[PDB]
């Protein structure tokens, strides 16, 4: 979805596409490579009312 | 593989860009005018401009009110909050009906915020107390090492978490939570037989910072500002086990929460996502609930509540002499827009049965499907709908895949309708 | 207070002149000349403050702006003065007695302003020396727009600044009496004069708030949670006598306000019995009451009543009656509503909307305006044309047409006896 | 000042022989009712009888609440007076019987006096001493402490118990702090720092307080009025204790609970003992129950039983309806909505309606107390209006007339102002007609 | 722990491979159409695909509908939740009726999570524990043997603490769980060297374990959805799992739990095993309850609900009009009704023989005929109750068989409904009537 990715694809810089492919493969192989699953926790309000 | 329910086949309204509805799209058959009205309402909701708008889906039983509601929920998407209800849910025992209604109102209004999470994660190397006194703890990560000074609450958490030196720990700065993720891998051979769980040394730097987006509702903020909800301190335990039941949130707390949300929007850190509140069996609501619902509709911050009703010229619950079009007093009726939903003819019933069979992965012979459709026309559509699963079970018992007429006749002879049971009683 | 668009957002005032004569269309209010005159007289009486315990009833057909009038009164009264508008269905609670709730409602609308003079230093910041025992030696310097001077701290100030861990080059506010320290961002902003200023802060509270503050060990949480409980009457008597003493001393002033019960037709005879006496006492606010039903049986009683209220209360109240709007008033109110909702209607469209509102209801056309605007948006049109209004009429129904549809097909709906004809055939 | 409905009532307006003047104390007319109220006030001031009950019976807008508040004013601020309305008895935390018992006891005041000796001043010296022999005590073996206090009239050196020293340590008192020691209990309070040392540091968070006036050791006799219900509450929900359990209980809401008869019995015993010694005196007050018609049958029966107690205020009742079925009962039509057995225990004080002259005088007084000037012709119009519809309507219509007159910058209300006020605000009969 | 109850004689539905009900098997008698419908519903439940169907069991009293439900539950077996509740349980004071119904529905959805655990299992050769006096350091090592291998392990602090708590002794056979850390003493290997106490309390020797000393085993965790809801509702909810008083749990928790369970199922982490909820005397339920039931069936995580009712046309509670089965037509249109017929004489006679077999009561042929005739005349339940009383009378007579005279005596001593009604009608003056009048004196 990321527009910059689309732009990169449009560029046709063979290196850039190779890198994109590498990132895709990384994402498929195990998500931790692309982004560690964030450890979910409550939202914190700055100060009570 | 998958489970099937009453509305598993309902995927959307199937309306084009211009707003006109095709005869068969999104799993719906007929009811074009109501679908067009619902699309207009969807546009009204998506505008995120008006508040407190209410409409009434008026029609007979088995006509497509809940189907329309769930289709609206699907079409809007998972981002927006759509809350279905029966009026029976409002009749709580812990708090008054007004409190439940107002809570459901603010629960249907969504808030999306951006928050930065500060994360520390390390294996432990020193434990020194600043002397209830601050503690000094050393931490290392694959990229390096760091020593931290933690507040006494964090010290109590670490003490009560049975952290040793050489343990790997996770500290979330926003909440002050300490979690023991396990024992470092470097000590795997320290013993032969112990209850330790060994985890590898965390990768990267000790301190990490990431920006997440989390979705909250106004009710979630109200609960957060009302009672303690988490924490690893005994103080938190006592604070949250005290006053356990729900309380009547005051108008002042709601006003302050609204002011805070306005400040967040003005700062740009938050965005508002108005949603929908659906109430079914609205006739169950007493006159008091309708009377207060009159007030909530005039409120400046309210979702687009939709009402479904299926009773005509029935008396209003609680009252004894108020004859109303749908059990709704005239005061609330003027606040509503009535969307009429019409019964189904034979062809649409047949098409619906065909699509239901296709969705539940059943194979029906044309003559058997015609018989099922004509018997649904004779008695009721839902009767034909619930008979499909017993028919499929019967077909399997005959080592046969496709449904034949014999299975339908046997199913009719085995299971009876309400009218047949009433005749049997007589 | 950021919020979406409601059905009363346009009302920015009551539209009175110097001579209390209302103009035809000002501050959002159209017509209702005598009703607005009476509302203005009540408003001036409230502002004078020399009259206590007066009840005003708003009377005449439903949907005739009784809530709109009360909102106009609230807005014209402005801030810095209490105005409590509570529905009659909020009185009945499972945790607070009805009499206790009514007492709290009366007291919430009586405000008391108490002035507190605090010595606070507001300054831009310069380097701070803290030293160990030689109990503790420390110096801080503060810069303002025309001074830069050193303060020598004591034990508790040093402890507070260590707890706050104030940095340099930023902005800090310290109170001499309270000792609270408020952090501020870096110098956009800058100190504007003397280092130590003498400015009074005024606190607006109600009698109920004072009662709750003194009610418990930490009762000020109950002002938000709502779990106050039935306060002892001696506590209220103490609050009353201390407030009288303070007013005599001249250290606090009282700001009487307005209590609005929007749906008086839901309180029972016990509530009216208490209300009768609550008006008589001093510190009683002015109660605004609105009712739409002509003659009905009062809740808790088995007999009819001239307004839904017992005659004892009717003797104690003055009634303001509202005429139903005419076609011209309907037209201009619809014009104001369309302008508020950011909808560009055509002249013929405006005339059609006027006639539609006159025939069925003003609220119905008001809700149809947004539906028509969304319908036009699907056609990518800016101005709303006649065909959009006709389609809005066709797709969304009013009360009368829905009643006709139900009446002609009462067999397919559930009747009062619980009978329905689900079968489409026969 | 705010003008309530009964602000103009300043007193009962009676003579020394009991005769009531035609117009005194804000009252107009009601001669017989005022005389009966005077007899009742004398009975209350006698302070000898318990459980006597009277009923103020009359129609709406006759002066029942006016008579009750006049009685309260005449009795003075030294006699208890608990106003009430019938609807408040229906609690959700405890039975209505318990709430009636609680309120019923509130109107029995007790005046208890206690002499207290306090040591207050500014600390000048604090020299803790140990025992003369190490074997004398245990552990720290801390003996008496010597404290020097300064007041406006001189200084005194005190010798204190080690417990008082422990209290000093708890309160975190240093040299120069103004302190306050109660020899009655041994409680030490830290008032603050002396204003002499206000400018010792140019930035410091300290509550500087002036040097105490008078002597360092001042003995004062304290007199307070406490209700029996206050003692009951103190026993039921004591504020003592500094444990975590105590704090958790403190945070809890103070829900009313059914205080047992045993606690009242013990309170009565201790109060009898202290009154026997002469230290304290009992003051039976008056309990006012407005709108007695709204009470349930159970509340009426408990009122029947309460009047048989040994300690019981004079309950005064107001009813504005006749031959009305009692709430909570299906068939019992009763004289004033009060069960016949309770009526047999009551004394009915009949109040009679007013004529035109009384209404005229009342309107005069109400306009006077309202800081409003009314013309004679407009006043006659108002009197005719009141006798035509209701007096209370005119009495409330005085204010809008004054506001309208002010908007025209007129010192007095004119007949045209009264007509315009009539146009703006309707009455019950006119509203009923216009709704038909 | 069980006793002979009213449905203790039925062990299933007793159906063939083609869902054809056997004339009598697994305890159930006759009722062939209803048992076939129950078998179809059974196959639907075991399939696990159809969600939220409602089925109503209708017909006269004593016509086995509750027996039909018990047979359905027995056919379901273990590992499939079955929650049998009555209409009287719904009307509570601490929970809203819809809250109580929600808790009931969520009790009917089961989640099974399978886990693999590594288990050590051994005979103890020797154990050593070196703990310092006035010091916190403790050192220990364990020797543990199997029939084919022996190994030594050196013990950590927590393992030492656990083994010390368990008081392991070398003549024990014990298993060690490396994850949980709990020590269970399986048995004894030999005697305690004949110390002068605990002389012969270890006679029950156990065989040495065989195989790999550290072996992997699987553990299945069966938990209902309602338990998960209570666990995640609040911090004190785990105590509420046993104490009750869960409160009115917030709906947002339920929505988040539904989403999380859906993700768990799609991920293969957890297996969802929906079951059957049975409601008795549903007519007791309020119209507010039936309104909630209409929507509740539509949910995708809903079980299959079966409802027993017999009152026929009657005034629905909360309304002033009679409804076809005591239920509103809103619920009646969406429910499939299975009916039950009165019993023939032979069905009753075989039911009586089955009950006597279950109660271990030997009835003579003539006694069996007399009991059957009595049951046909008045009621099946009356003869069922008479069986045990006749057995007790026979035991009082010191006879090993129940004869006709015992049944006659039981009939004479204990009455039926009709006989009591007749005796009341004849002697109305001796009982308190609805107008509160009765004659206590005899003169
Ligand atoms: N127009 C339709 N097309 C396809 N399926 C339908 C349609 N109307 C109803 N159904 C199916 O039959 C059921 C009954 O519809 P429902 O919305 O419950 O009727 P109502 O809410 O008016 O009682 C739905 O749950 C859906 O599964
Ligand atoms: N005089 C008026 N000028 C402008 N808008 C009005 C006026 N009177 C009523 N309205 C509008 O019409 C609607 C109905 O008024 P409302 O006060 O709700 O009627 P009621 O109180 O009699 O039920 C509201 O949207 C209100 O803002
Ligand atoms: N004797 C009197 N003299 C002067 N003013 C009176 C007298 N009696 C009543 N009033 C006035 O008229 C009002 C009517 O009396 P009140 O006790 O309020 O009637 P109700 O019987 O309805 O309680 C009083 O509030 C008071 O202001
Ligand atoms: N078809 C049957 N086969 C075996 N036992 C039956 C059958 N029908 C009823 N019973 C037994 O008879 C008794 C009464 O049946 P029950 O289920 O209580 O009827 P109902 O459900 O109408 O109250 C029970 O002990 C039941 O097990
Ligand atoms: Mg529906
Ligand atoms: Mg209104
Ligand atoms: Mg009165
Ligand atoms: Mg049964």
């Amino acid at each position: 979805s990321r527009a910059q990715t689309k732009a990169t694809l449009a560029s046709g810089n063979f290196m850039s596409i190779v890198n994109c492919l590498m990132q895709l493969r990384k994402v498929c192989n195990h998500p931790n490579l692309f982004e560690v699953r964030p450890i979910l926790t409550s939202f914190v309000l700055e100060h009570c009312v | 593989v998958t489970r099937t329910a009453a509305h598993t086949h309902i995927k959307g309204l199937g309306l084009d860009e211009s707003g006109v509805a095709k005869r068969v799209e999104g799993g719906f058959v007929g009811q074009i005018e109501a679908r067009e009205a619902c699309g207009v309402i969807v546009d009204l909701i998506k505008a995120k401009k008006m508040s407190g708008r209410a409409i009434l889906l008026a029609g007979g039983p088995s006509t497509g009110k809940t189907a329309l509601a769930l289709a609206i929920s699907q079409e809007l998407g998972p981002k927006v909050p759509f809350c279905p209800l029966v009026g029976s849910e409002l009749y709580s025992v812990e708090v008054k009906k007004t409190e439940t209604l107002m809570e459901n109102f603010r629960r249907a209004i969504g808030l999306r915020i951006k928050e930065t999470k500060e994360v520390y994660e390390g294996e432990v190397t020193e434990l020194t107390p600043e002397d209830i006194s601050h503690v000094i703890v050393g931490l290392k990560s694959a990229k390096g090492t760091k020593t931290l000074r933690l507040d006494p609450t964090i010290y109590e958490s670490i003490q009560r978490e049975k952290v040793s030196i050489g343990d790997v720990i996770y500290i979330e700065a926003n909440t002050g939570a300490v979690k023991r993720v396990g024992r470092s891998d470097a000590y795997a051979t320290e013993f032969d037989l112990e209850t330790e769980e060994y985890v590898p040394l965390p990768k990267g730097e000790v301190h990490k910072k990431k920006e997440i987006v989390q979705d909250v509702t106004l009710h979630d903020l109200d609960v957060a500002n009302a009672r303690p909800q988490g924490g690893q301190d005994v103080i938190s335990m006592m604070g949250q086990l005290l006053k356990p039941k729900k309380t009547e949130i005051t108008e002042k707390l709601r006003q302050e929460v609204n002011k805070v949300v306005a400040k967040y929007i003005d700062q740009g850190v938050a965005e508002l996502i108005p949603g929908v509140l659906f109430i079914d069996e609205v006739n169950m609501l007493d006159i008091e609930i309708f009377t207060y619902l009159n007030k909530a509709l005039e409120s400046n911050i309210a979702p687009v509540v939709v009402l479904a009703s299926n009773r005509g010229m029935t008396t209003v619950r609680g009252t004894e002499d108020v004859i109303s079009p749908h059990g709704v007093p005239p005061d609330l009726i003027d606040r509503l827009l009535i969307v009429r939903t019409l019964p189904y003819d034979k062809d649409e019933i047949r098409t619906i049965i065909e699509r239901r069979a296709t969705v539940e992965r059943l194979q029906v012979e044309s003559s058997a499907l015609d018989l099922l459709a004509t018997m649904g026309t004779e008695t009721s559509l839902r009767y034909a709908l619930q008979l499909l699963a017993p028919c499929g079970i019967l077909a399997q018992t005959s080592n046969r895949k496709e449904i034949v007429v014999n299975d339908v006749n046997e199913a009719k002879l085995l299971f009876l309708d309400a009218k047949r049971s009433t005749k049997i009683l007589e | 207070s950021l919020s979406l668009i409601a059905a009363h957002s346009h009302i920015t005032g009551l539209g009175l002149d110097e001579n209390l004569q209302p103009r035809p269309t000002s501050e959002g209010m159209v017509g209702q000349l005598q009703a607005r005159r009476a509302a203005g007289v009540i408003l001036k009486m409230v502002q004078n403050g020399t009259i206590a315990g007066r009840a005003v009833l708003v009377a005449g057909p439903p949907s005739t702006g009784k809530t709109a009038l009360a909102m106009g009164v609230s807005q014209s009264l402005g801030k810095d003065v209490p105005f409590t508008a509570i529905a009659g269905s909020e009185i009945f609670s499972l945790e607070l007695s009805k009499t206790e709730a009514l007492t709290q409602a009366f007291r919430k609308s009586i405000g008391i302003k108490i002035k507190e003079e605090t010595e606070l230093i507001e300054g831009e910041v310069v380097e701070i020396q803290i030293d160990r025992s030689i109990h503790k030696q420390g110096k801080l310097t503060i810069k303002t727009t025309d001074m830069e001077t050193i303060y020598e701290l004591g034990n508790k100030m040093i402890d507070g600044l260590t707890k706050e861990k104030v940095l340099a080059g930023d902005v800090i506010s310290i109170d001499k009496a309270s000792g609270k320290i408020t952090k501020l961002g870096r110098s956009v902003q800058c100190p504007e004069g003397e280092l130590q200023k003498r400015k009074t802060v005024v606190h607006t509270v109600s009698l109920h708030e004072i009662d709750v503050i003194n009610s418990r060990t930490q009762g000020f949480l109950a002002l938000f949670t709502g779990d106050t409980g039935e306060i002892r009457s001696e506590v209220r008597d103490q609050i009353n006598t201390k407030v009288a003493e303070w007013k005599e001393e001249g250290k606090a002033e009282i700001v009487p306000g307005v209590l609005f019960i929007d749906e008086v037709h839901m309180l029972d005879i016990e509530c009216f019995s208490f209300i009768n006496r609550a008006l008589e006492d001093e510190f009683a606010p002015i109660v605004m009451m609105a009712t739409n039903r002509g003659v009905s049986k009062t809740r808790g009683t088995n007999y009819k009543s001239p307004h839904g209220l017992p005659l004892d209360l009717l003797d104690r109240s003055i009634i303001i009656t509202t005429k139903s709007y005419n076609e011209q008033e309907i037209k201009t109110i619809l014009s104001i509503r369309a302008q508020e909702e950011e909808v560009e209607l055509s002249s013929d469209a405006l005339d059609l909307l006027t006639k539609t509102g006159v025939e069925t209801s003003l609220r119905y056309s008001s809700n149809l305006i947004s539906v028509a605007q969304q319908i036009a948006m699907k056609r990518k049109n800016n101005t709303v044309e006649v065909e959009d209004v006709k389609r809005a009429y066709l797709l969304f129904l009013d009360s009368a047409r829905s009643v006709k549809y139900v009446q002609e097909n009462e067999s397919q709906y559930i009747d009062d006896q619980g009978n329905v004809q689900i079968s489409i055939a026969k």
